[PDB]
């Protein structure tokens, strides 16, 4: 049940973790690609309260909301269909099985390298059931020029 | 020169929303300083602009000023006014003497406005009858904040309470937390006549009633201002007036340096430890 | 029990004159709290009771409130509002964050109200013409306090100055120090257009004009209140409003702990000393 | 005159235990000021007298002084040293400028000494292994206080940590909470 067009110019993402340089690389990519809206709609960091992080839309300062819980991020942002999971190797399994409980997410990007192969097969099995594309683990992600890039893919601007 | 013509971007490390001064006019939360004085809002009017960034109605502005006059001073025997007088008599300036007494404000001195507002709103939001709230707090071993006066009990009411309660009933459109706190007061005066709504508890339940029932605030906005301590600032701004007056009094009376008497101190030092 | 029936005498180590609270009513300098609210004096009315112990006229009370609104805030870039925001972003309470910025007020920040009032009154009392006062201060190598704005010069006046100067001319019975300071201002605008009366220097010369020309004060009484720092308290009480608003702003914006950038600091430490 | 010969009693509204000055000698918690200097205790020695009212051993006194030298300053970029410099540059006195920066100390600045001591003692008293303490705090969404440096990681250790840890291992008789925190 996998889709063909994973990413478009209206694709929104939720980034799991404090990767502010990686998220700013996405918003630098979007403005140069002449997008209307930033790719990152929210960020999820479980070790701090809900606040807003200041970023750039080119030369203009915007605020991207940070959520302690994933359920607060998915409820307040129903237009998000991509999760970019920057969790570590010992925490990416629990974050990816938690985000498959939300039907809006169609693509999951797992950046961590060092996840056990037995735990990765359970990620593959549940993504096959839910029809969710997984790019990873142990990837930088991917880039679709003009539309969307995943995290740190392609380097700096 | 590089920032003006846009080659570099540098992140602003500060964010402000209450005052803009880098223009032709001073601006108080989107309102210029001439329009502040043209529309005849007072100190309570600019308090709504600086602290809440809202156009408050004229009864809400005038209620804020009345809260600052009743909390203005309560004599020199209180803990904060004591510390201001000691620092004034030690030859310090106005700023240091205010500060030494203003920093006594906290939980045991001056915290009963914020404590009673949090206490009565928690009971009213998690909806229980006033009889159950009195019985709930008795079994937890806690006294109700904003309830109980030392001398003025009943048929001899507190006059600061009677001034502000008469204003709130006439001018506020709806006072659900005040009516809840007055039914709690009806129960506690059946135990002792002294257990009435204080001026601390009256201001606490009516400032919350001013926030969520004036139309300027939503419910999550009004609950946030109580949570971050807007009623702490109401006592502090009010009591700073009397502390400066206590400073200026001791400079006029030319009082010398204070040393506490040794017979009022109980020395219970160890033997040789 | 021995003090009540008069066998012993014990000296009172404190003396107060601004507030009596050990009675049926709270009393502000001989006036009960119900008569305070009956006669419709405001925050400036009770400021005259607490700080001067006087019945001020209604224009003098309303001028005091207008001084507190124009000194209420002047943005976050000033030194005191900076320190309040740093202490608010460090997770401190309202009292500590107010205090950390309120203690910056002194000589270089917020002292120009008291400095200009002492400066212009000294020239006016030791009677010299405004042309000689400008020439006197030039040869002493001192700038006139309360003179000179950064951007608003002439035909683009300061609006806070124009609001308060219009009130003082209409309502005050006699303003000799204001008319002296406006002739000093006429001379200094012949040098640079920017050298006008500030809002610091306007409040300083008109508060002195309010004290010795309202009828409540004698000359030695009005000179004492300027000497002990009543205009320091006017800035501090006014600017405490905007500092609390700066505290409540940073709690709403949920700003994290601030660390100053290392590239904005010039490290000039010794080699090995 | 009535109090001296005992006809009246008046309750003392204050109680103190750290210093007696109404005598021939200044007394620091039962110890005279000449015996303070005779027995060669330092600033950490009188800190034990004023704050704990105890004769501390010479390693405990010297450890207190070493804690005051490593917390003495950490540059002007921190939040408290920033506020002191602003108040100093505004022409204020020493007391006001100290105070404006000293009042920044609290929970986010300077609270990690008290927060980590409460954090590690609570785990050690309610006895759990260090592996369970790390897993307990991860699921509560809380970082361990007193853990984590910005630049100095491992094989490049923090030198203030290495000075004090070497002193504690050599001189303290038993360090169970230190050994717990080193396994964390
Ligand atoms: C995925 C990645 C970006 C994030 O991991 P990281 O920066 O090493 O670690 P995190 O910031 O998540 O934190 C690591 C752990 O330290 C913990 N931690 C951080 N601060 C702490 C503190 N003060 N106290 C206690 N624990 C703390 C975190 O809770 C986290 O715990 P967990 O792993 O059990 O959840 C990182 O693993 C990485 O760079 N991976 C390589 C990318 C890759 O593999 N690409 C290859 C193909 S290009
Ligand atoms: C027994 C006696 C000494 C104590 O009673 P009291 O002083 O009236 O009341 P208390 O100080 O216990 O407090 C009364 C109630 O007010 C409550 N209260 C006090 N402060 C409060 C506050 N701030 N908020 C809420 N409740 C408060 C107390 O919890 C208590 O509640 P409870 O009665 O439900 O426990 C008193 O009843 C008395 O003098 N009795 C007469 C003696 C007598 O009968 N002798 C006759 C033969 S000579
Ligand atoms: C020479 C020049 C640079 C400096 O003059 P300026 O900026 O106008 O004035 P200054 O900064 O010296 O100050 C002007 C006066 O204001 C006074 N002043 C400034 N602040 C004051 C204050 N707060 N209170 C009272 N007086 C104040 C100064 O004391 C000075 O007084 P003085 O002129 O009696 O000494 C300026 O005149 C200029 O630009 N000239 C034109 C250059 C030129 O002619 N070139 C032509 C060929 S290209």
């Amino acid at each position: 049940g996998k889709s063909t067009t994973l990413f478009s110019r209206h694709t929104k993402a939720i980034v799991w973790g404090m990767q502010t340089r990686a998220v700013q690389g996405m918003l630098d990519f979007d403005y140069v690609c002449s997008r209307d809206e930033p790719s990152v709609a929210a960020m999820v960091y479980p070790f701090t309260g809900d606040h807003k992080q200041k970023f750039y839309w080119g030369h203009k300062e915007i605020l991207i909301p940070v959520f302690k819980n994933m359920a607060d991020a998915m409820r307040k942002h129903p237009e998000v269909d991509v999760l970019i999971n920057f969790a570590s190797l010992r925490s990416a399994y629990d974050s990816t099985m938690e985000t498959m409980n939300y039907a809006q997410i169609r693509t999951i990007a797992i950046i961590a390298q060092g996840i056990p192969e037995a735990l990765t097969r359970k990620l593959i099995k549940k993504a096959d059931q839910k029809g969710v594309t997984i790019i990873g683990p142990a990837t930088v992600g991917g880039i679709k020029p003009g539309c969307f890039k995943i995290g740190n893919t392609g380097g700096m601007l | 020169w590089a920032r003006e013509l846009g080659l570099i971007r540098k992140p602003a490390s500060f964010m402000t929303s209450i005052c803009d001064e880098r223009g032709q006019e001073l601006i108080y939360a989107g309102m210029p300083i001439t329009e502040v004085f043209k529309e005849e809002m007072g100190i309570g009017g600019v308090l709504g602009l600086l602290w809440f960034q809202k156009r408050l109605p004229k009864y809400s502005c005038q209620f804020i000023e009345m809260c600052l006059m009743v909390t203005a001073d309560h004599g020199p025997a209180v803990s904060g006014a004591h510390n201001t007088i000691i620092c004034a008599r030690a030859g310090k300036d106005l700023v240091s003497s205010l500060t030494s007494g203003l920093l006594t404000i906290g939980d045991r001195f001056g915290g009963a406005l914020d404590a009673a507002a949090k206490m009565f709103s928690k009971a009213f939001d998690s909806g229980i009858i006033p009889m159950e709230f009195v019985n709930k707090m008795k079994k937890e071993g806690k006294l109700i904040m904003g309830i109980g006066h030392r001398v003025k009990s009943i048929n001899n009411p507190d006059m600061r309470v009677q001034i502000l309660k008469d204003y709130v009933r006439q001018h506020f459109p709806a006072t659900p937390l005040l009516d809840y706190a007055l039914e709690v007061e009806k129960i506690t005066t059946s135990k002792k006549p002294n257990l009435i709504l204080n001026v601390d508890g009256l201001i606490g339940v009516a400032f919350v009633d001013m926030l969520r029932n004036c139309g300027s605030f939503t419910r999550e906005e009004a609950d946030e201002y109580i949570d971050i301590g807007a009623l702490n600032g109401i006592f502090v701004l009010g009591r700073s007036m009397g502390f400066i007056g206590h400073y200026l009094d001791q400079k006029r009376l030319k009082q010398g340096l204070y040393r506490h008497p040794w017979d009022d101190i109980s020395y219970v030092l160890p033997e040789h430890m």
